[PDB]
């Protein structure tokens, strides 16, 4: 009856880092994926298990609107089985996901000529990222052998990395504000429809 | 965990930091170049002094890490290039004094003036003053007093600091476990732990000696055909059986004899290949240029220039108010950004220069998915060799009637193939004895076989034995004639325009070949190849990742550096020099001088 805020996502006005990658659920309202193009510089429309041609047909349970921002080398790393830092330890996608991923160039408003260090990634985790988990932990990383005592030092590094994006960068390290479209699907009456 | 993973993690999260600093400095200097002004002087300082005193502290950090216990030679390159300590080992107040000595011998080169006895207020700077004597004058007592001058004043307070310099310098190298200055200048070329690819540091002394000799004979050919023309410019003044008087060279020392071109021209009275009037007539820009010289890459199968490169780099001069430094450089900032600086005018020299720069840009693109530490040339002498075999194709002739800038009805005809092969040996052939013989004389000076007392003895010596050039004066030794030479007096190592002569020939000849090129090596263009782009590539895109006897070995197909390729190149002028040296005397003497 509503159109599904595809407003809020897309558009916003700060989106997150992707370690915090952040998720809209979108329920019981009309999808109309036709809208879904800002005529940006580098956009990309590659979706799985769903097929992207007429995405306003299949109704879904839910769909989670996930956004964040990462720079354009690590695009290609928001696909099932990548690898990467952005796959490995910020946001994996499943082998069989049934989605949709869509990126598009932002360094109009993300960079700055002094640099921008607000957007944050995850260097380091000691474990690698079961698909749609999320960590926002700040555990002081240990690499060596002794105990850290949640104090960086040697061998003891923080784990977020800040991204720094100038607007003097280049294609794949200026900043990408991607959305991924995930369509669970249960028993569930599965609401998510809209011609 | 493992000191080689502790190691690891310690790289990466240096690997990330370094970038996002570098790229300031790199920033910073860029807009300081491009914008000269006192604000932007402060902030190149800036962002420069915090890198270096990052790098500085991550250099200690890494010291934790030992060597031995790594074996991922990928990490153990990166380790070692971190453990660097260069003048760090040296005390506070040793560290202080070879700082003061850099900086008073670069600013008493660059800063050097001379003014004339005949007049003493009028004085000239080495550019555009004393230069401009050395390469467009034929007098014979103009040039020497230029020469004589400059390493008079300007060598004669060089000296002591330069005994001072090599003093200190040696301390620092051999408390970083090398034999003296020199051997730590031979390390760049030193390779450990890869059987079948190694090299010692005492090899490089063995190879550009080894090298040198086969390039002897077509070096005393060019040598006696010059001194045959040069004789009959200054008659009364040169013998038939002596060495050059070393003012009498084209530029200050002999480094290049590239300007002894208008006296030594065998044909004159044919034309030299000049495209720019034909650049005018099109309507050719600056734009233009670098248009067709990214066209050039493109051909071989290399990519195009990025969507950043065209909006930030300096193509043009900005002239009117704003100023900058008009030197051509290639910017390798990172994090994508790439960029020239290049003051272009219309002309021949120019179209080439881009060609030769955007064969840097392409080098710094291809090797920028390496680790921070490992984006750089195999050795010092691989990045300056890729940019000149650029060059090399887009001069000749194929190239430019290909493009439009030279008639498809102007004809090759061997006269104009020795009067180019010719003004190539000046600037080329002419510089490998100059270029060894003073690598030659500061390795033996750092490694103590020259007394202080014998300094410009046996450079003069070894000036007559090697290059055969003589001084037109006696020197004593409170004379410093190499420092008055800019990259003496401000520590840089010479021996790499050797090896970067030697390694151009070796790329090019490799690339023509897989270009199924047919005929003279020196008439090759590349242009087109896709084969070619990609044998040089799988050796751009390493970096400094593999040692530079493997990363030579993946374009030319051999372990080390060699000469045959270069001797090939000019073999037409090779025969043509016996020819015209008939019954000249080939060989110089040794004892022979123009002050008796
Ligand atoms: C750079 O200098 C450091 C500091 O001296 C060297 O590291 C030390 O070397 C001494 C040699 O006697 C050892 O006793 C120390 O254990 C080392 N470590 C530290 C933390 O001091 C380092 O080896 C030097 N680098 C090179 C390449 O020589
Ligand atoms: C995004 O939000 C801004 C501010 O509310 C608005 O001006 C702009 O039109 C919006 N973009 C859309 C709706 O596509
Ligand atoms: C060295 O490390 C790199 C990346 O860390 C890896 O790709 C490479 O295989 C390693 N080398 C060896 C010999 O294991
Ligand atoms: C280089 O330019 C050509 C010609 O416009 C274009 O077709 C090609 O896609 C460009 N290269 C890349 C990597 O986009
Ligand atoms: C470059 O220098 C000029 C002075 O000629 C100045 O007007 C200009 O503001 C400088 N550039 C920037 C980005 O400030
Ligand atoms: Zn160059």
């Amino acid at each position: 009856t509503n159109l599904c805020p595809f407003d809020e996502v897309f558009n916003a006005t700060t989106f997150a880092s992707v370690y915090a990658w952040n998720r809209k659920r979108i329920s019981n309202c009309v999808a109309d994926y036709s809208v879904l193009y800002n005529f940006a510089p580098f956009f990309a429309f590659k979706c799985y298990g769903v097929s992207p041609t007429k995405l306003n047909d299949l109704c879904f349970t839910n769909v989670y609107a996930d956004s964040f921002v990462i720079r354009g080398n690590e695009v290609s790393q928001i696909a099932p089985g990548q690898t990467g830092n952005i796959a490995d330890y910020n946001y994996k996608l499943p082998d069989d996901f049934t989605g949709c991923v869509i990126a598009w160039n932002s360094n109009k408003l993300d960079s700055t000529v002094g640099g921008n260090y607000n957007y944050r990634y995850r260097l380091f985790r000691k474990s690698k990222l079961k698909p749609f988990e999320r960590d926002i932990s700040t555990e002081i990383y240990q690499a060596g052998n002794k105990p850290c005592n949640g104090v960086a030092g040697v061998n003891c590094y923080f784990p977020l990395q800040s991204y720094g994006f100038r607007p003097t960068y280049g294609v794949g390290h200026q900043p990408y504000r991607v959305v991924v479209l995930s369509f669970e699907l249960l028993h569930a009456p599965a609401t998510v429809c809209g011609p | 965990s493992t000191i080689e993973e502790q190691a690891k993690t310690f790289l990466d999260k240096f690997n990330h930091e370094a970038e996002d600093l570098f790229y300031q400095s790199s920033l910073a200097s860029w807009n300081y170049n491009t914008n000269i002004t006192e604000e932007n002087v402060q902030n190149m300082n800036n962002a420069g002094d915090k890198w270096s005193a990052f790098l500085k502290e991550q250099s200690t950090l890494a010291q934790m890490y030992p060597l031995q216990e790594i074996q991922n030679l990928t990490v153990k390159l990166q380790l070692q290039a971190l453990q660097q300590n260069g003048s760090s080992v040296l005390s506070e107040d040793k560290s202080k004094r070879l700082n003061t000595i850099l900086n008073t011998m670069s600013t008493i080169y660059s800063t050097g003036k001379v003014c004339n006895p005949d007049n003493p207020q009028e004085c000239l700077l080495l550019e555009p003053g004393l230069n401009e004597i050395m390469a467009n004058s034929l007098d014979y007592n103009e040039r020497l007093w230029a020469w004589e001058s400059w390493r008079s004043e300007v060598g004669k307070q060089l000296r002591p600091l330069y005994e001072e310099y090599v003093v200190l310098k040696n301390e620092m190298a051999r408390a970083n476990h090398y034999e003296d200055y020199g051997d730590y200048w031979r390390g760049d070329y030193e390779v450990n732990g890869v059987d079948g690819y190694d090299y010692s540091r005492g090899q490089l002394i063995e190879d550009v000696e080894h090298t040198f000799e086969e390039i002897k004979p077509l070096y005393e050919h060019l040598h006696a055909y010059v001194r045959a023309k040069l004789m009959n410019a200054y008659p009364s003044y040169i013998s038939p059986i002596g060495c050059l008087p070393a003012h009498l060279l084209g530029d200050m020392w002999g480094r290049f004899w590239t300007n002894l071109y208008s006296l030594t021209v065998p044909f004159g009275q044919k034309p030299n290949i000049d495209v720019t009037d034909a650049m005018v007539d099109q309507a050719w820009d600056a734009q233009r240029i670098f248009k067709e010289a990214e066209k050039f890459f493109v051909s071989v199968g290399l990519p195009n220039m990025t969507q950043g490169f065209w909006e930030n780099s300096m193509l043009t001069d900005p002239g009117n108010v704003q100023k900058a430094v008009c030197h051509p450089t290639a910017w390798d900032l990172g994090k994508g950004d790439f960029r020239i600086l290049m003051c272009t005018k219309v002309t021949m020299d120019d179209f080439l220069t881009a060609h030769h720069e955007m064969g840097h840009i392409q080098y710094d693109m291809a090797y920028a998915a390496q680790p921070f530490l490992l984006r750089n040339g195999a050795n010092e002498g691989f990045h300056e060799a890729v940019g000149e075999i650029m060059s090399l194709s887009a001069a000749t002739p194929k190239h430019l009637k290909s493009i439009g800038l030279l008639s498809p009805d102007f004809q090759e005809d061997n006269e104009t193939e020795i009067n180019f092969l010719l003004k190539q040996a000046l600037t080329i052939v002419g510089t490998l004895p100059f270029t060894y013989m003073l690598e030659k004389w500061r390795w033996m000076v750092f490694k103590g076989e020259i007394p202080k007392d014998q300094w410009m003895k046996k450079w003069w010596e070894m000036k007559r034995e090697i290059v055969g050039v003589v001084e037109p004066v006696p020197h004593d030794e409170t004379y410093c004639d190499p420092a008055s030479l800019f990259h003496v007096s401000n520590d840089y190592s010479f021996i790499r325009y050797y090896t970067r002569t030697l390694y151009q020939f070796q790329f090019q000849e490799a690339l023509c070949q897989a270009a199924k090129h047919e005929g003279p090596l020196h008439k090759c263009d590349i242009s087109n190849s896709t084969e070619a782009g990609q044998k040089l590539f799988n050796m751009l895109r390493l970096g400094k990742s593999e040692p530079w006897t493997l990363a030579l070995e993946n374009v030319v197909g051999a372990k080390n550096m060699n000469v045959r390729p270069l001797l090939n190149y000019f073999e037409p002028l090779f025969t043509w020099l016996k020819d015209q040296n008939k019954n000249s005397f080939v060989g110089w003497s040794t004892d022979w001088s123009p002050y008796a």
